[PDB]
């Protein structure tokens, strides 16, 4: 159905490659040319996952595991039951994600709003892209991508993390994590600020931007403002996604050795009186 | 102030051509001199 | 901006120069980069404050 | 040769000059460094071989 | 005769420049091929 | 890992560092190495070090005999000398008695 | 291209804004000195506001510095007061928790005794800061959401160093005060107790931690997308919604089939952020105390994947082939 | 430990051990601690090859 | 032929800049491809014949 | 069909010409690179074989 | 001869700053790469020449 | 005509000073380059 | 001879600070280069000359 | 005439005169220092 | 002889603060590098002298 | 002429005492280096 104000905004136009052919809504969702490709790619990828689960022998969501081929197969296509299905689902996943981002461009173009959201999603796509197609090419084997399982891809992170000898000392992982913690810290404080101002104790007037602006001025001595928090917060999250891409793209094809041994430059400098 | 005009076009190209010929004249001498020192053909 | 951006550009050029300057006399790329990054923060900030 | 001044009516003289100014130096520097890369036209090591 | 119409001169040049750059980068990665090449040993 | 020039997943699965069913065959070899290093240090290296080594070869803190370990024989490689057959030409060092040149 | 509202193209500065104030009379404990910074103004407010010098804040600052100094001088005493070595090993030195053979009993100063003293002062500073947040919200007649959101972080903070060590039977279960050492503790904690990937509450906390970053990229971009409609003024959009709230809602209604309000977005934003340490605090609290091996817990609960391939490199390649010879 | 070795093998082994350990005059003087350790090291090396 | 009408649809002032950069990338790219191959390293070929 | 001229009544000539112009180029770029990718259809590498 | 018209399109203060930084970086880079070579290294030469 | 707000009357004067400095910069550069030929030739 | 007109282009305060820190950084860099080399490092030379 | 800094030619006459004097004084000390270190340890 | 008018362009309080920081940092840096070498490390020389 | 709101009357006075401080700072540095040179010479 439609919201109480949705009727006016539902106007034709604002499409990239599609026209009025795909310019319609299915329920609340907006279908476009890229919503057509999203539906095809997502359904094909989802079905192939369950087809692989059927051949794997288990339908348990925890135990479903579609894995990339062996490293011996290199960059070529593998047999479907030997890793080839993972490659196709990856191709479907890339198409589904890119089309979803391109559909969001059509959503915001129709609404006259900015393209910040599809750009922000593209950073998260780049983090997935660098994990499944960029890192394997730099290594010359599709088998370095994470398997498509709820817990199997946790084993890949564990094994890849220890494949570089205490991944915690990875400088880009160190930068990426502190962006993840800061974004959650910023999300908690920002969400608290608006809710606290809008929801005072019973019998008290609602607080405007000035009251919430001065709260952190009295709390931490500086308030970034109503507008500032959203742009700094977007950059905090995008940096978290970007530096996550860096920490895994520099793991294998850049620093094959252990990550603590990377810090040998700091420990071994001419300035230090050995 | 945006845009050019025909009157300034003849002089701008002429001085640009003079610079290009001067740059090329040094370049051919540099290329010729390097050939005796060490030919690449 | 303008002056501040240019002053930052001078620092990153100086940081790159110090990165390769220390590599020539020894050190390593990572050791030289830290001095180059440190130089960019120091002289870049000083120039952006004093010149501008 | 001298009748091709009509093209200049399209370009902003500042924009094209700075674009071509950095282009020539980058191209010249790139050509110089690939000459340094090869073992035959690297004039620095040629002097070393000549002077033994 | 001179035509005085509003145009965006550098709009298509940058479009083909990045498109050419992708072709440019691919040619380098095919002719020379993987400068800092690495190999992995599957242990599981 | 540093002594072997390899990583953690060279010997066992990260998700189960304890499970013998999730161990590379190289893990079993490392068990023999741990026993051998303990045997070499406790009965071969230290007893002969405290008897003849001069003070300049002793430790800086405890003045103890130097001990061998994984990197002493591997030197940062998966196998010593990258698996170069070194004892085939030297039957004298292969057995304690009767070199068996054959 | 169209102006993306990432950096302000022009910023104005007027008289410094002190505060709103009420009969709670916050002015006496509020600083009278403020500063302006144009570098930070390109992305946020350019005014360095005045601290409110409350007693909870002062106690937290004083005792927090005491914990910081105590850890610092033990670190300086680690290398024998050698400043160049202290700077070189700054990321490696720490104030290690007491040895496990002491239990809850007070250990000697060189073997974790100063850790307990530093931890006690850190506990006072952290709690006092929370009381500052609660009091500041109370004095501003605002909601206590900041205090409750902070209290969630205290939960994992208390579980990591106070609650779990008390009911684990030893102070040695606390986290060392070091840059790399608490990373070593983080890895060793997962290794000792199986694999925290297979801890469901660790997985749940990861779900909300990714969701927290996901939402605040969604919320940050969506507000910046509707900032051309005054979407940055969220509070006024809550009381009287304009096209900014409607377009932001319809962007996500047309994308993922459902949306939020300008106020309901922060309830979603608040809870995933708050749930990240709450779920993590539960998982750590019952790690070792209840479950001593998480992978084995996964095996018996049938959510640990099984692999049918061989585990040796010899099964996929050979040593000579890997070396290319 | 080396008496039973043949003359050709003893010379072959002694020359290699001196080159392998970097001591040109290894086992020249039995009183030297180099000889005392080397004899035990020979027994150790044989132990590793057959017992391990 | 009758190819002079291509300018009736394409903008001549907009195509030269697109064309001008297009030929630059071709010349730069092809020159580097030749250097990759040992048979067309004219820098290295000057050493083999003069050896 | 001789009545294919009506495609221009549906497609904008300016928009379709730039559409194929890029498309025709990626054709040439892609297929040529695929040839260079293969060892058999790599004329650059073949010339080396005939040289020896 | 008409090279003086270059200042009609370039800001003298903008180009001079660019010229100043470019010349020093070019001079430093040439000096630096010279030190990298063993032959054209006056610091290493003096040590070798002395002994 | 002028594109940076600088009059053509003194535009020639600006280039006259600039070229004099450029020649002076090249004069010492040539002398320095001449000196390093004698010290250590590379041709 | 007419170089005095550069100040009509460069702001004195902005350029004096720029070259004020350029000289010290250049002097420190050149000095630190002499530390890196062994022939012109007066600290080891003093130690060597002191036997 | 032309002045980007709002500084007259007469002022630049004095400003450059002191700067040139500072240039020579800084160079003269450097020249003496360079000659002194060349005697101590020549580098060419 | 006419260097007194440097302050006509340089603010005293603005340059005095920078100069004071620079002088102490330079003095500490020279002291630190002097302690790096074993020949001029007066703390180790005192230890060796009394040994 | 002026950029910091100072005239020749007091700017000359400011430099007069600044040089006095500079000479005093240098004078104690000269004897300090002279004492160090006697103790541990570096030439
Ligand atoms: C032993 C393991 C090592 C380790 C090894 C690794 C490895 C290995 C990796 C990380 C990576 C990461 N690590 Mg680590 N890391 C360790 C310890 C930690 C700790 C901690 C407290 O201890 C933390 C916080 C982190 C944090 C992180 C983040 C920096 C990052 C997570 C991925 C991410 O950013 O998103 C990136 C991923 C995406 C954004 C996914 C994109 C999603 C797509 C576009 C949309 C999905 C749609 C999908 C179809 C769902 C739709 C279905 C329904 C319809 C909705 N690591 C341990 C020590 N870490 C990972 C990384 O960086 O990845 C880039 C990585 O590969
Ligand atoms: C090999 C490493 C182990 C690992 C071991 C652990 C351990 C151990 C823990 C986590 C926990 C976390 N892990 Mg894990 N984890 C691993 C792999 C990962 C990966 C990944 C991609 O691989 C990710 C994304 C995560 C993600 C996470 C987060 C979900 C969670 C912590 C949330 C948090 O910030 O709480 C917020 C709370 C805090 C960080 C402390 C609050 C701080 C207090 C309130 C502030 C005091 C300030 C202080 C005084 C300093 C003030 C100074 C100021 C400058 C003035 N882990 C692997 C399995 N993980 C935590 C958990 O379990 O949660 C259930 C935890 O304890
Ligand atoms: C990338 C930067 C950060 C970010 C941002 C971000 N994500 C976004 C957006 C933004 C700004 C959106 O606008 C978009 C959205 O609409 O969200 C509701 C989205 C989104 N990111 C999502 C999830 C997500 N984000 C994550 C993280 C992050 N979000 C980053 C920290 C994570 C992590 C790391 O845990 C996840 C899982 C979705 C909710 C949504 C993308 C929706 C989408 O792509 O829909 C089309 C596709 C389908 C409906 C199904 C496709 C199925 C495939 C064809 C087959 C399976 C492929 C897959 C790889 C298998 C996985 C197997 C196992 C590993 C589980
Ligand atoms: C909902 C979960 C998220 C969260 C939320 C959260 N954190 C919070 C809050 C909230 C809602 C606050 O209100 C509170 C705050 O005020 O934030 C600005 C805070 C906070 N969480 C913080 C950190 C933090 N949060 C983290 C994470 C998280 N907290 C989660 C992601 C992390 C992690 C896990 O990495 C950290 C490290 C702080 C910024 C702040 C708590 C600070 C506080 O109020 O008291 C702590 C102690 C002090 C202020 C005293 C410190 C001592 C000195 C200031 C340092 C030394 C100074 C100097 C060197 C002295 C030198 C002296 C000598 C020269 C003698
Ligand atoms: C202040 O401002 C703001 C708001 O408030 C104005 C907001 O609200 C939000 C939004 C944020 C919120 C918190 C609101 C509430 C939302 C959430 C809690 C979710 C976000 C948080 C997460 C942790 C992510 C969780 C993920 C969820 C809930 C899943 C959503 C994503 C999906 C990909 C699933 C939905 C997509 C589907 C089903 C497919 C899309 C459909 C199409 C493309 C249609 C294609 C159709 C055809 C081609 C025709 C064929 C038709 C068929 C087959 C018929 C079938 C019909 C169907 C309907 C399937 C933000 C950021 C904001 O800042
Ligand atoms: C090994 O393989 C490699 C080699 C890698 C390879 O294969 C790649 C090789 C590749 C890609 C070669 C491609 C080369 C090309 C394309 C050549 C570019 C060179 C060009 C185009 C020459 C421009 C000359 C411009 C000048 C120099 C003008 C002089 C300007 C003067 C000095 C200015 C005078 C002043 C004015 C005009 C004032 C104007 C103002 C008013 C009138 C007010
Ligand atoms: C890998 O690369 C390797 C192989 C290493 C390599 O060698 C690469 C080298 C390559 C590519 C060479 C590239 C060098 C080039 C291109 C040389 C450019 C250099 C030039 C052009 C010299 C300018 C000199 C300018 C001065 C110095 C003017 C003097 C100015 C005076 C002092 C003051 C002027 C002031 C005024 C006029 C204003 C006052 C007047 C009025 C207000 C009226
Ligand atoms: C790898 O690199 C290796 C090989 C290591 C390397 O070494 C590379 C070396 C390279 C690249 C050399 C680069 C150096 C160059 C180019 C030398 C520039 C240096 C210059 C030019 C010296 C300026 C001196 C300025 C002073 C000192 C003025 C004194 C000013 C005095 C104090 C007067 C101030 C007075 C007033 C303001 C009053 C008037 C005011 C009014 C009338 C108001
Ligand atoms: C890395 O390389 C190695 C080899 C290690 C290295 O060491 C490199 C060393 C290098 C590069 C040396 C760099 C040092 C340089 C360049 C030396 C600058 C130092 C100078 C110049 C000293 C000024 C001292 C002046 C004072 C301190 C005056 C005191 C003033 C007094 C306090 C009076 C103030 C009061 C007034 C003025 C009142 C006026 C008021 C009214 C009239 C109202
Ligand atoms: C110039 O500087 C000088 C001056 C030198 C200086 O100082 C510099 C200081 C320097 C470098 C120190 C820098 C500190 C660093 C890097 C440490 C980072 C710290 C980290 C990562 C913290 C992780 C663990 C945190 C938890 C998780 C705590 C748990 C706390 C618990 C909750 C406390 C519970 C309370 C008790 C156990 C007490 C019980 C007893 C009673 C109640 C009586
Ligand atoms: C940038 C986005 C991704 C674009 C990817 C383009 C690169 C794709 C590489 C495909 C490589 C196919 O090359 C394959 O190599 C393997 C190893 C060979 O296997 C032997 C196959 O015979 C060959 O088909
Ligand atoms: C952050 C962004 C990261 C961007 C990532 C870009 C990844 C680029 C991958 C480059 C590797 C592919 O380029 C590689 O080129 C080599 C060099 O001849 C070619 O061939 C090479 O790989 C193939 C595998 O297919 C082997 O069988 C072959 O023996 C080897 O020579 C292939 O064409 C391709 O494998
Ligand atoms: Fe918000």
């Amino acid at each position: 159905a439609l919201l109480s104000f949705e009727r006016k905004y539902r106007v034709r136009g604002g499409t990239l490659i599609g026209g009025d052919l795909f310019d319609f809504w299915v329920g609340p969702f907006y279908v476009g040319f890229f919503g057509v490709t999203t539906a095809f790619f997502a359904l094909l990828g989802t079905i192939l996952i369950f087809w692989g689960a059927s051949q794997q022998g288990t339908f348990n969501p925890w135990l479903i595991n579609i894995a990339p081929p062996d490293l011996s197969y290199g960059l070529g296509m593998a047999p479907l039951m030997e890793g080839g299905l993972w490659q196709i689902i990856t191709i479907c996943a890339i198409g589904a994600f890119v089309s979803w981002a391109l559909r969001e461009v059509e959503i915001c173009r129709k609404l006259g709003m900015g393209y910040h959201v599809p750009f922000a999603f593209s950073v998260a796509i780049f983090a997935y892209v660098t994990l499944v197609v960029f890192r394997p090419l730099l290594m010359g084997a599709w088998g370095h991508g994470f398997p498509y399982g709820i817990w199997s891809h946790l084993d890949w992170v564990s094994n890849t993390g220890y494949a570089y000898l205490h991944f915690h000392y990875n400088p880009a992982h160190m930068i990426a994590v502190t962006f993840f913690f800061t974004t959650t810290l910023a999300l908690a404080l920002h969400g608290a600020l608006v809710l606290s101002a809008a929801n005072p104790p019973k019998g008290e007037e609602v607080k405007g931007p000035d009251n919430e602006d001065t709260f952190f001025r009295d709390f931490i001595g500086y308030s970034i403002g109503t507008l500032g928090i959203h742009r700094v917060g977007l950059l905090l999250a995008l940096n978290a996604g970007f530096w996550s891409a860096v920490c895994i793209i520099i793991s294998g094809p850049v620093w094959t050795k252990g990550w603590p041994e990377w810090w040998n430059w700091w420990l071994e400098m001419p300035i230090w009186p050995s | 102030f945006t845009g050019l005009t025909d009157e300034q076009a003849q002089e701008l190209h002429s001085v640009y051509m003079s610079g290009l010929w001067l740059f090329s004249a040094v370049a051919v001498v540099a290329h010729l001199a390097t050939f005796i020192w060490r030919p690449w053909f | 901006m303008t002056c501040t951006i240019t002053c930052w550009g001078i620092g990153v050029l100086l940081g790159i120069m110090t990165t390769v300057g220390l590599m020539v006399v020894g050190w390593s790329f990572l050791q030289g980069a830290f001095m180059g990054v440190l130089a960019w923060l120091i002289v870049g900030g000083v120039l952006a404050v004093a010149v501008c | 040769m001298s009748k091709f001044y009509k093209i200049w009516l399209i370009f902003d003289p500042r924009r094209v000059f700075v674009a071509q100014g950095v282009f020539l130096f980058l191209l010249a520097a790139m050509i110089h460094l690939v000459l340094l890369s090869t073992e035959h036209f690297n004039w620095f090591e040629l002097a070393a071989a000549n002077a033994a | 005769w001179n035509s005085k119409n509003p145009t965006d001169i550098y709009k298509p040049a940058i479009v083909v420049g990045v498109a050419g750059g992708a072709v440019f980068a691919a040619a380098l990665l095919v002719s020379w091929g993987q400068p800092l090449a690495t190999d992995s040993m599957q242990t599981g | 890992s540093n002594s072997l020039g390899r990583n953690c997943v060279f010997c066992h699965n990260s998700r189960a560092f304890y499970d013998p069913a999730q161990h590379t065959p190289q893990w079993a070899t490392a068990m023999l190495g741990i026993s051998m290093v303990q045997e070499l240090n406790n009965e071969w290296i230290v007893p002969i070090g405290e008897a003849h080594l001069p003070p300049e070869r002793l430790g800086p803190v405890y003045n103890d005999v130097p001990k061998l370990a994984c990197k002493t024989c591997h030197k940062g490689y998966q196998q010593p000398l990258q698996g170069l057959n070194v004892v085939a030409d030297w039957p004298e060092l292969a057995t304690t008695e009767g070199p068996f040149y054959d | 291209p169209e102006y993306q509202n990432i950096f302000t193209q022009v910023q104005v500065q007027g008289p410094a804004e002190l505060g709103v104030d009420n009969e709670n009379n916050l002015t006496e404990e509020r600083t009278t000195g403020t500063g302006f910074s144009q570098l930070i103004g390109w992305i946020g407010n350019a005014q360095l506001g005045p601290i409110y010098l409350g007693w909870f804040g002062i106690i937290s600052l004083v005792t927090g510095t005491l914990w910081f100094n105590i850890v610092g001088f033990n670190m300086l005493s680690q290398v024998g007061y050698s400043i160049p070595e202290f700077i070189r090993q700054l990321f490696w030195l720490a104030l290690e928790p007491p040895s496990p053979e002491y239990g809850l009993r007070m250990p000697p100063l060189d073997d974790g005794g100063w850790f307990i003293i530093a931890s006690f002062f850190l506990l006072v500073s952290v709690i006092s800061w929370w009381l500052r947040s609660y009091q500041l919200a109370e004095m501003h007649k605002m909601g206590k959401h900041v205090a409750w959101a902070f209290a969630a972080a205290i939960w994992l903070f208390l579980v990591l160093g106070l609650f779990r060590p008390i009911l684990m039977g030893s102070w040695s279960e606390a986290v060392p005060y070091g840059i790399f050492p608490h990373l070593d503790w983080t890895t060793a904690f997962s290794i000792r107790y199986g694999n925290l990937y297979y801890n469901p509450f660790h997985a749940l906390s990861i779900v909300f931690l990714y969701g927290s970053v996901l939402l605040f990229a969604m919320h940050g971009a969506t507000i910046l997308a509707v900032t051309r409609f005054g979407g940055d003024r969220e509070l006024e959009q809550i009381y009287d919604r304009g096209t900014a709230s409607e377009r932001a809602g319809l962007f996500w209604r047309w994308t993922m089939g459902f949306n939020a309000t300008m106020e309901g977005i922060h309830r979603w934003a608040w809870w995933f952020a708050v749930l990240t340490p709450i779920t993590g605090g539960i998982g750590i609290l019952l790690t070792g105390t209840v479950v001593d091996n998480w992978f084995l817990w996964a095996v018996e609960h049938n959510f640990a994947p099984d692999y049918t391939q061989d585990y040796g490199y010899e099964a996929y390649t050979t040593y000579d082939g890997f070396l290319g010879r | 430990v080396l008496a039973d070795l043949t003359v050709e093998n003893y010379d072959r082994l002694l020359a290699a051990m001196r080159s392998w350990t970097g001591i040109p005059d290894l086992l020249e003087d039995p009183d030297h601690y180099q000889s005392k350790v080397a004899i035990n090291m020979i027994q150790m090396n044989q132990t590793i090859n057959e017992e391990w």
